[PDB]
DNA sequence: CACACACTCTCCAATTCTCTAA
């Protein structure tokens, strides 16, 4: 029956782990480069 | 005057389900591969029964009303009775 | 009226193309603002100034040709914000009685006139230039003088974008420049769109995030994300050929229907007599039916040939979709595609983070989370359309957004059921929440398809979290068991069915791939016992309600409907739940359709269930009575 | 004149909303 515990705790790890993503925000630039 | 209603007590268990038990005693279905014409025959017989019961409504309006009537005491008691014996 | 006429005259006059302002413009404008502030509840000054058209005749020329006169410019901007105040704010609600509704319609008419006038590029050019030279200064250099001016400028733009299209002139055909399209083109040519992108991307000017979100919402009010993302260089030939082909398809359908009607009636005039006795058919009495409507009609006889349909009473009248879709001008569509692309790449993450911060801090108006959920749906759909990159929306992919949307959807569901006097409005808010939830559930599938093992890992994490927590599973059943055609539109029903199909697709594939047994103090789970919760009469009733419009449904929607019903029938053996008389009438229409070959899946499923029914009927004749009502566990008694 | 049409108003009761028990 210990496979039930193993599945439960592994799934707990797999939901408590952080969301690794290719997060990015591009270059900051002033309003001149936007408007003209 | 006696304006009629398609309600739970005037006709649904008087000229309705008791006759609907008998409507298909002489039906002429032919089974697999002929579902289209079997359904056409079924719809014609059901429509005819509904018309003779309450002639004021069209067939789909009658259906949408009788489905609501399916929740009423008399209707479900008659349904269980018809399921059991007579 | 006459005193207003005097002040309106005192504003000045136009000559050719140059406006000659009087020196007392400042005090006359202050007097106009005073009259507007001292309005009656009927908004008489609003109606009178709209009738006089001073916004079109004086204030726009003053704004466009005397913008160096800063006190007059500020006063004119405040006056124009006051005049362009939307009618729902002016009256608080839609009035329930004729007099206030007439006044509402008057104010709305003058607002539509203002929107027509505001399409000039010069006005938005002045607004963009003054906003640009204001925002050139640092945030710490601003005072109330400039911050309030930014508020009034953005509120003027918001007010002009918000205005409903005139019912008279909303009959524009597709590929034409509506008033909203011309307004968006004015924004594009003035360059205020780039200023909005700057305001959205700026960390320093984050204070205007809610305002900028509302501007972007009203800008993309009419559009569809996938349709917009499909726009490109070669679209003119595609749309021309598509228009010709669709014209021919419509014509062929009309010709076929005309031929069928011509066969249904005879080739003799209607006063050509003749009567028949149909000996087998008993009439409503015991006598045989006498038929008068011609021999041609007895091939497809029905007793409802001459019956008037019934008036659906007001309470039972089904909800109807609020607007038709029209393909806007191609230039505006290209501009909006470019706006959406650049906004998604440069602005979206910071703006959504800022709006979430505002909602957390509770310094937002009552329903601004609706704008948040709109932005989720639109921009994540646009991202998945064309080049999908999850980095562009990674601020939205957190489980916290799932939780927020689920909380909002349940809140709107409760408020729709309780606050019955605006249940349709709560249904629309819930529809926005549902579309946002749908787009998150679609995005995780796209992450699975995408090649990056990192996004596959986080997709697995969020899927584990969502399928573990109970509310995400129970919400679909909660929505189906209290959906109402009387209140919610068929577009909502379509979206609910498609979202349910996608959700069950993901859940079934997940459990098929690996066990992952514990769910919800945990308990065991399996997808079959989850599917058995969809065996209720109400959910299949809703599914066949959507199936009735199979002619107008999308092919994907029809696939969703038939796949769910095939899952309940073939895999759960619940055909007796779907043995119904109304459903059989719908099947009769499906089999009788001249275009039945186009619906091969639906007719095959219909013939499968019909064959099962007629087998049961041959075994037992009480099935005909069982067809007449919806059922609970008679689904097993019949078996 | 007077006998059919055309139109409005009122009342009556049948259906649906709300709250309760099976």
């Amino acid at each position: 029956e210990a496979l039930k515990q193993l599945h439960s705790e592994t799934q707990r790890l797999i939901r408590e782990s952080a969301l690794n993503l290719p997060y990015h925000m591009p270059e900051n630039k002033t309003i001149h480069d936007f408007f003209k | 005057r006696n304006i009629p209603k398609l309600d739970a007590q005037r006709l649904i268990s008087e000229r309705g389900l008791p006759a609907l038990r008998h409507v298909f005693d002489k039906a002429k279905f032919k089974g697999k591969g002929h579902e289209a014409e079997d359904l056409k025959m079924l719809i014609r017989h059901m429509e005819h029964w509904a018309h003779r019961l309450f002639p004021k409504l069209q067939f789909e309006d009658f259906i949408d009303r009788v489905e609501y009537l399916g929740s009423k005491k008399e209707v479900q008691t008659c349904l269980k009775r018809i399921r059991l014996d007579l | 009226n006459c005193e207003l006429l005097a002040t309106c005259s005192a504003l000045g006059y136009l000559e050719g193309d140059t406006y000659h302002k009087e020196p007392d413009c400042l005090e006359s404008v202050k007097d106009l603002i005073r009259y507007l502030r001292h309005e009656d509840e009927t908004r008489d000054v609003r109606q009178q100034l709209g009738a006089a058209q001073i916004l079109q005749s004086d204030l726009l020329p003053i704004l466009t040709q005397h913008h160096q006169d800063k006190p007059l410019f500020d006063a004119v901007i405040r006056l124009m914000v006051n005049l362009t105040q939307p009618a729902l704010l002016c009256f608080g609600n839609l009035p329930k009685e004729p007099s206030f509704r007439h006044h509402f319609l008057q104010v709305l008419t003058y607002l539509q006139a203002y929107k027509e006038a505001f399409a000039s590029e010069k006005a938005f050019g002045v607004l963009s230039e003054t906003l640009y030279e204001l925002l050139q200064l640092g945030w710490e250099e601003r005072q109330e003088e400039d911050n309030l001016l930014i508020e009034r400028i953005l509120l003027l733009v918001r007010n002009i974008l918000h205005v409903p299209a005139d019912l008279d002139q909303e009959k524009k055909i597709d590929d034409d420049a509506s008033a909203h399209d011309q307004l968006l083109w004015a924004i594009h040519l003035s360059g205020l769109d780039d200023l909005l992108l700057f305001l959205a991307s700026s960390s320093a000017e984050e204070q205007w995030s809610l305002h900028v979100l509302e501007i972007v919402s009203l800008m993309f009010r009419d559009q569809n994300p996938e349709q917009l993302a499909g726009v490109g260089q070669g679209r003119l030939a595609q749309e021309r050929s598509a228009d010709f082909a669709e014209l021919e398809v419509l014509r062929q359908r009309e010709m076929a229907e005309k031929k069928t009607r011509a066969l249904q009636r005879g080739n003799r005039h209607s006063r050509f007599g003749g009567s028949y006795i149909v000996q087998g058919l008993k009439s409503i009495g015991e006598r045989d039916l006498i038929f008068h409507k011609g021999l041609h009609n007895l091939r497809n006889y029905s007793s409802d040939l001459g019956k008037q349909p019934k008036k659906v009473p007001k309470r039972r009248q089904a909800a109807r979709e609020l607007s038709i879709q029209r393909r806007s001008a191609l230039n505006v569509r290209l501009f909006l595609r470019d706006f959406c692309s650049e906004f998604l790449e440069n602005c979206y993450n910071r703006l959504m983070g800022s709006v979430k911060d505002h909602l957390l801090r509770e310094k937002a108006q009552q329903h601004d989370e609706t704008y948040y959920m709109w932005a989720l749906a639109f921009f994540m759909a646009f991202n998945r359309a064309a080049s999908f990159r999850p980095g562009l929306v990674s601020e939205t992919l957190s489980v916290r957004t799932f939780h927020f949307i689920e909380q909002n959807l349940t809140n709107y569901y409760e408020m729709m059921l309780t606050d019955r006097k605006e249940a349709a409005s709560w249904a629309r808010r819930m529809h926005l929440a549902l579309k946002a939830y749908q787009e998150l559930l679609a995005t995780v599938n796209e992450m699975d398809i995408s090649p990056d093992e990192a996004v596959r890992e986080s997709s697995r994490i969020i899927k584990n979290n969502i399928f573990y927590v109970m509310e995400y599973r129970e919400l679909f059943l909660a929505l189906f068991r209290k959906f109402d055609e009387r209140c919610q539109p068929r577009s909502f029903l379509r979206d609910l069915v498609e979202t349910t199909h996608l959700f069950l697709k993901m859940l079934e594939r997940f459990c098929r791939s690996r066990g992952n047994l514990v769910v919800q103090s945990e308990k065991e789970f399996n997808f079959l016992d989850y599917l058995k919760r969809f065996a209720c009469s109400t959910v299949v009733r809703a599914y066949v309600l959507l199936l009735r419009s199979y002619q107008q449904n999308s092919a994907h929607t029809n696939h969703c409907i038939v796949k769910m019903l095939h899952r309940l029938a073939h895999d759960l053996k619940m055909e007796a739940l779907l043995f119904q008389l109304s459903v059989f009438c719908l099947f009769n229409r499906l089999l009788s359709d001249p275009a039945a070959g186009a619906y091969k899946e639906l007719v095959t499923f219909a013939k499968y269930i019909l064959g099962k029914f007629f087998a049961l009927a041959a075994v037992n004749q009480k099935a005909f009575v069982e067809l007449l009502f919806w059922k609970n566990t008679a689904v097993v008694r019949e078996m």
